Formats: structure tokens, C-alpha cells, sequence
């Protein structure tokens, strides 16, 4: 994987030599926020497409196979700034809020699957938090294979080679770093465009830090990838998420 | 009627001093180019460090109360824009004090023709008729060494008949319409080329200048590309990228477009609202809007793509910009867009067209802000002035972007209304001349500033005529708010589709003073632009019968 390392290089290059005149906003983005004990980054879109155009449009193409890319290129970023040697650091979430053009609820149909959608909507209800994992060891049932798996983002089996089979692999939950996960509602705004009918609510998935960032009933505009997962209710009829990164509400709202 | 140099050096003369200076430069006054001068003039100062003041003048009117009261210490004086159409020699009299006369009063005005009192008889100029109109230009000059100081009988009469022979070529002199020969700031750069200063945002200030104008012909602005071009080619930041860099990072030229504010908008927003474009595919019409669409169709844009902000629309797209307009523009007759322009990037902010940055001035003007509320508002402009002088420098981009967010705005206002004029088909073609009056309409209060008006007559103007045969038929506006029915109408002139052949020097300048030294009825030139006036509700009509005739053109 030599071009995950061009990607990473320019986005290593686009965090230390980025300058708005004359302090780096992202390079300081990152120490103000690790000192609070943070652990995020928000990037500002117009600054990414003002500093490299190909960038953005491979971020804009295969969101979800490259925003991983960024996190581990921001985090490997932090290893020389937060501290120096010659632990342990978790791999930031990356937050970005940009204006682009408001897409709204009812015009989400396939075709934009999989590429970054800005929209409008008031949350209904929040629910309950609930763990996904991050990095966990696994052990083997008979040949006790030590394995740590690097789990990313963003379902994934775990795999059965080291009779032995068909799937011998437990988790160690006494060592598995593990995040939050939110589940957000949207209800499309009541202005626009209900017409006659009862309007439409996709549902979401927040996390880390953007959780119980949002009381339920304010407006919001979330940012996010678009995105489908299957959920057994034929066929095939999988049922559509957005995924966000990240959330800003409106004004203010504190 | 002077070196540029030698005038320079002259106000250098006379203005050092201590407690110095003392020079009141005067900015003036709605004009863009007037900013793109005096920025630069501005910043020549600063780099002898000497001392000035500058002043927001709006009305001409206005300026006599400033100089008649606020004047002590000041040997020498400058003024833009001002002068070159009335005479501030009686207009301010003067009152000859002290030859090698106290206080040079320097006049920049790109307005022809010069006052005749003005150039001969030097007093208070130091003319700055250099160098457009030197010329001759024999018709002013026979004007007064004949006039001045000027058997016996038939020498009586061979006199006279002389005289009067003189005053009928004169009388066709000064009498005529206002029309701009070259842009002040040019001038100022040609000026400032001779001081020997190449600066980067100097030379913007330049293009900004040239720039200001394209809206309003060139006339001569055709052939300033060479000026300015050659100028380009005399700098340069770097010989190749070496992407960005992020500094210089500098202007550069780049296929630009008549279409409005292709950047930092929308692009079918961007074709939707440009001014040119309204009228060759009448989008007004419903029936024409669609053709834009089908321009979309042909292009392979698709619609929602051309919905979305141009910073985030696919690369391809980008790539393919300076080729399928290529491919297509030219089947729909709109294939004078494309202009070589110029443009500079500011690196990780974005990058700027020459033309939308005048827009965003322009934007900044009117908006992002008996006798005491007209003040009041002028007073208002006069605030609002510096709001948008701010934006000139480079150290904050900030608000420069709170003009973007209004330019878009105006047009969507502007383009708006002007669609609900063309409903009513309320053109009135008339026998002589065109003529259009807005008796009622939403927000007037955009419509209070002349150059809202300037830029609502332009694209009305632009819109009747594509052409569209016959006749460019100069156009006339009305509207009013508030103020007791000031009902501000300006004076416009004709728009040839990119062949021009001739100025054809609007004509509504003498029109209006034939009527103000016949009835005047609440005529009132207190605008600095003699196509502009105000008039009340009881006084139009009978106004507009004699603005019908007697037609001078």
C-alpha cells in the first residue's frame, strides 16, 4: 500500500503547511485540542479544496475507503506534537463542516450513495448509547492464536485461519478499546417540503465525539457520508443511514 | 497640461511641512475606479509618509460644503472625478489669492469634454487633461486667444460677425454628451510607472480599475489589454510552480467570463443571473429559461451538479470548463463570453476574478451598510463608503466575502424586479427615444443608490436590446420609497452587441439642463453625474413632456 502512503504523506502535508496568514489553523486546531483532552479535529472544507483540488475530489469519490486514511494520517500527525521521545493515543475523529449545497431530506434517493450529503432536519429522539469497538484482541479456541485486530471505520467478520474452524475466534474484552455510538432520528423540517404527506425520518449514526452533542427537537445541519445497511425485516431491499461527520447546529446553539 | 512626473513633483513641493501637511485629497465619489485611483494614490503617500486627508464625497452639491467651510493650512489640494464637466473656478470662487499662486488644486476626471473655464487661465489647475485629450482639441484652444481679448464700422461688423463665428464652433463644443475616455487609474499607473514602482497589488489596483468600467463599454478598454498585459508580463512570481506557493502566489490570466460571479456561486445560478446572458436567451421568458437547460443538456452538466457551490463541483468539470463552452456556446450565439481576463489567487482562500471583486465593491455600496433625511441617507452612503474601501486591502478577506454574500443577493433582488417589468411590457417605445418609469415595485430601498440604478438600467438596457433590431434607443428609470417623492431617475446610454462602431455620447446631460434653465421644475442635479437627477411626483409628468421635446438627439 504505497499510495496509502501518498495519500497520508499529502495529508500530513496539508495539516503542518496549511496557512490562513499567518498561524496554522489546523496545526494549532490540533494542540488546543489534545491539551483539553479533546482527542478531535475539525478540517474546513474551502481550506482543503484551496489547498489541494485532487484531494478533495478523491475524498468526494470513496469517502468511506479513504476518511480512515485521514484519521490515522491526523493521529500519526499528534504522535509529534503531543508528545516526544527519544502512549496511548486513540486515532482522532475528524469533525468537517462545510457549506456546499443544502441537499434536502426528500431529494435523498440512491445515486449520491456513498458521497458526502449536507442537509436540514430536526432531531426527534436520541437513542441510547451503545459501544461498537475499536481495537480488540482475539484468542483462538483450540490453537490460542493472539490476534489483534484493528477493527476501522466504516458488518466485518472475524477470520477463521490461524479443524480448526468454522469460526474459533472469541474476544478478549478484558483488552478491547472500545468508542460510543448514538442512533439520532430526523424528522425533515415542517416548512419544506411535506406537501400532503407525512415526512420521511432517516436515521443516523453519531460518534465519539459528536455524541449526546445534540438534544433532541433542535435543528441541526448534518454533514456525513450517505450510506446503506441490510437489517433483516427481500429482496434484496437494504435500508438507508447517514453516517455523520460531522454535526453542527444552527445558531448558535451552545 | 502638465509632465505626470513634473505635477508630482510640484505637489511634493508644496506639501511637506510641520505642523504638515496639509493636502486634502478628495475621493469621489460613487465610482469604483475612484477608489481604484486613490487607493493606490493613497498608498504612494504612505510611502512618503505624508500626511493626508480624504474625504467621501457624494453629492457635487455637497462639496461646497466642504471646501467653503474647512479650509486653513492647505497649500495644496486634490480632487478625482470632479471638475472635468462645471467649473469649480466660479463654482468655488476664487478669487485669485497671492502668480505662483498658494494652493494647486489638482483635478483627475476622466469626463469629456474639459470645462472651457478650467484647462485656459490657469488658476486653480494644474489640469490633469493629460494625456487622452491633449488633443487638438483646436476647438477650445481657438475658443479664448480669439475670445480674449477681442471704416470702423465694417471692422465693427467684420468683428462681430467673427465672434459670433467662433461662439457657434464653441457652442458645439461643451455642449455634448459625458463619456469616459481612458480610466483615471491608468493614468495614475502611468504616473506611478515613471516614480519608478512596479508593486503586485498596485498593478490590481490597476486591473480592478480598467475593470470597474467593462460593464459600461470599454470604450478604448479594448485595446488596454496591451497596457495592462505587457504590465503582467513585466512581473511574475515565480517561472513555474512550485504549487502553491503560499505566498506570491500573485494574479495571472485566465479565460474569464461575462457570466456573474462563476466562483463564488452556483454555476446555473451563475448563468441564470449574468447580465449578459439574460438577454441573448430571454430569460425572462419561461419559454426561454428552459433553453438554458437544454444548454446544460448539450454541455453533459448535469442539473443538480449545476446547482451545487463551483468550489466543490468535479474536477473533470473544471478541467473541461475552457473546452465544452467551446463545443457548445457557439451554437447558441453566445460565443462572445469567453474574454482573456485577469485573476488572482490568493492561494488556500480561493481565488478571485477581476470583474466579481468589482462586483463585490459594488455590492458593498448600497448595502451591509425634508432636507435632514436625505442627508442623513447620503450620510448613510458616506459610512457605508468606507465599508467597502476596507475590503480593497488584502489583511482581511473577511468581509470581503459579507459583499459576495450581497452581491448575490442584489441580483436575485435586481433580476427579480426586472422580470416583473417585462411582464407588464412596460417599455414605452415612444417616437424619438425609449423611455420606462417604475411606478411601483418591492424593495425600493435597494433602488435608493444611483448606482443600483445604474446597474438594474444596465441590465434592462442590455435585455431589450440583444440586438435585436432597431435602433439602441437610450432607456430612462424611476422609482420611489420614501424621502416625499424624490423619484430618482438616471440617464442611460445604449448597448451595442459587441459591434462597437461608435461612443455615441449620451445625450440626457444637455437634455436636462435645457429643462432646468427653462422651467426647472423640481429639477435637482445634486447628484455628482450630470445622466442622473431627482424630480418630485407633481413636476415628472410635465418633465417627462418636455424631456419628449423638444429632442435634442
Amino acid at each position: 500500500d504505497d499510495d496509502n502512503t501518498e495519500i497520508i504523506k499529502s495529508f500530513k502535508n496539508f495539516i503542518l503547511e496549511f496557512r490562513l496568514d499567518s498561524q496554522f489553523i489546523y496545526r494549532d486546531q490540533l494542540r488546543n485540542n489534545i491539551l483539553v483532552k479533546n482527542y478531535s479535529l475539525t478540517v474546513n472544507m474551502e481550506h482543503l479544496i484551496g489547498y489541494n483540488e485532487d484531494i478533495y475530489k478523491k475524498l468526494s469519490d470513496e469517502p468511506s475507503d479513504i476518511i480512515p486514511l485521514f484519521e490515522t494520517a491526523i493521529t500519526q500527525v499528534a504522535k509529534r506534537i503531543s508528545i516526544l521521545s527519544r502512549n496511548s493515543l486513540p486515532t482522532f475523529q475528524l469533525i468537517l463542516n462545510s457549506n456546499a449545497n443544502q441537499i434536502p431530506l426528500r431529494d435523498l434517493d440512491s445515486e449520491h450513495v456513498s458521497k458526502i450529503v449536507r442537509l436540514s432536519g430536526i432531531i426527534i429522539s436520541t437513542s441510547v448509547l451503545s459501544s461498537r469497538a475499536t481495537y480488540l484482541s482475539i484468542m483462538c479456541r483450540n490453537c490460542r492464536h493472539t490476534t489483534s485486530i484493528t477493527i476501522n471505520n466504516f458488518t466485518v467478520s472475524l477470520p477463521r485461519s490461524c479443524n480448526c474452524g468454522p469460526d474459533p475466534y472469541i474476544i478478549i474484552h478484558e483488552s478491547s478499546k472500545f468508542i460510543d455510538q448514538q442512533f439520532l432520528k430526523l424528522q425533515e423540517i415542517p416548512e419544506l417540503v411535506p406537501v400532503g404527506e407525512m415526512p420521511r425520518n432517516l436515521t443516523m449514526t453519531c460518534d465519539r465525539y459528536l455524541t449526546n452533542k445534540v438534544i433532541p427537537g433542535t435543528r441541526v445541519t448534518i454533514v456525513g457520508i450517505y450510506s446503506i445497511y441490510n437489517s433483516k425485516n427481500g429482496v434484496a431491499i437494504r435500508t438507508p443511514y447517514i453516517k455523520i461527520l460531522g454535526i453542527q447546529s444552527d445558531v448558535e446553539t451552545s | 497640461i502638465s509632465q505626470f512626473s513634473e505635477a508630482y513633483n510640484k505637489i511634493l513641493r508644496n506639501s511637506s511641512s510641520h505642523s504638515s501637511c496639509q493636502l486634502v485629497i478628495f475621493v469621489s465619489c460613487l465610482n469604483i475606479d475612484a477608489l481604484c485611483a486613490t487607493k493606490m494614490l493613497s498608498l504612494l503617500f504612505k510611502k512618503q509618509l505624508v500626511q493626508s486627508q480624504i474625504v467621501p464625497i457624494f453629492g457635487y452639491s455637497e462639496l461646497r460644503r466642504h471646501y467653503s467651510q474647512l479650509d486653513d493650512n492647505i497649500n495644496s489640494l486634490l480632487l478625482v472625478g470632479f471638475g472635468g464637466v462645471i467649473d469649480l473656478e466660479a463654482f468655488l470662487e476664487i478669487d485669485p489669492q497671492e502668480q505662483s499662486f498658494r494652493r494647486d488644486i489638482y483635478v483627475l476626471d476622466a469626463h469629456r469634454p474639459w470645462n472651457l473655464d478650467n484647462i485656459f487661465g490657469s488658476q486653480i489647475i494644474q489640469c490633469f487633461d493629460d494625456g487622452t485629450v491633449d488633443d487638438t482639441l483646436g476647438e477650445q484652444k481657438e475658443a479664448y486667444y480669439k475670445l480674449l481679448e477681442l471704416n470702423d464700422l465694417s471692422k465693427r461688423k467684420q468683428r462681430k460677425k467673427q465672434i459670433h463665428e467662433y461662439e457657434g464652433v464653441l457652442e458645439e463644443y461643451y455642449s455634448q454628451g459625458t463619456t469616459v475616455v481612458n480610466s483615471i487609474s491608468a493614468q495614475i499607473y502611468s504616473l506611478l510607472s515613471a516614480i519608478g514602482e512596479t508593486n503586485l497589488s498596485n498593478l490590481w489596483l490597476n486591473i480592478l480599475g480598467t475593470t470597474s468600467l467593462d460593464i459600461a463599454y470599454a470604450q478604448v478598454y479594448n485595446r488596454l489589454y496591451p497596457l495592462l498585459q505587457d504590465e503582467v508580463k513585466r512581473l511574475t512570481p515565480s517561472s513555474r510552480n512550485s504549487v502553491k506557493t503560499p505566498d506570491t502566489l500573485t494574479l495571472n490570466i485566465q479565460p474569464d467570463y461575462y457570466l456573474f460571479l462563476l466562483r463564488h456561486s452556483s454555476l446555473y445560478d451563475s448563468f441564470y443571473y449574468s447580465n449578459y446572458v439574460n438577454a441573448k436567451l430571454s430569460l425572462w421568458n419561461e419559454n426561454g429559461k428552459k433553453r438554458l437547460h437544454k444548454m446544460f443538456a448539450r454541455m453533459g452538466i448535469p442539473l443538480s451538479t449545476a446547482q451545487e457551490t463551483w468550489l466543490y463541483m468535479d474536477h473533470s468539470i473544471k478541467r473541461e470548463l475552457g473546452i465544452i463552452f467551446d463545443k457548445n456556446l457557439d451554437r447558441y450565439g453566445l460565443q462572445d463570453i469567453i474574454r482573456d481576463g485577469f485573476v488572482r489567487t490568493l492561494g488556500y482562500r480561493g481565488s478571485i476574478s477581476a470583474s466579481e471583486f468589482v462586483e463585490a465593491l459594488t455590492a458593498l455600496l448600497e448595502v451591509g451598510n425634508s432636507a435632514q433625511k436625505l442627508t442623513n441617507l447620503r450620510k448613510r452612503w458616506v459610512s457605508n463608503f468606507w465599508l467597502s474601501w476596507d475590503a480593497l486591502d488584502d489583511r482581511k478577506v473577511e468581509l470581503l466575502n459579507r459583499g459576495i454574500q450581497l452581491a448575490q443577493d442584489l441580483q436575485r433582488a435586481i433580476f427579480n424586479t426586472g422580470v416583473a417589468i417585462l411582464e407588464k411590457k412596460l417599455i414605452k417605445h415612444l417616437r424619438i427615444y425609449r423611455l420606462c418609469v417604475l411606478q411601483d415595485g418591492p424593495d425600493l430601498d435597494l433602488y435608493r443608490n444611483p448606482l443600483t440604478l445604474l446597474r438594474l438600467g444596465n441590465w434592462l438596457i442590455e435585455c431589450c436590446a440583444e440586438s435585436e433590431d432597431k435602433q439602441l434607443l437610450p432607456m430612462v428609470l424611476a422609482s420611489i420609497d420614501e424621502n416625499t417623492d424624490t423619484y430618482l431617475v438616471a440617464g442611460l446610454t445604449p448597448r451595442y452587441p459587441r459591434g462597437t462602431k461608435k461612443p455615441i455620447l449620451n445625450n440626457f446631460s444637455m437634455a436636462f439642463q435645457q429643462i432646468t434653465a427653462e422651467t426647472d421644475a423640481k429639477v435637482r442635479i445634486d447628484n455628482f453625474e450630470s445622466s442622473i437627477i431627482e424630480i418630485r411626483r407633481e413636476d415628472l409628468s410635465p418633465f417627462l413632456e418636455k424631456l419628449t421635446l423638444s429632442g435634442l438627439l
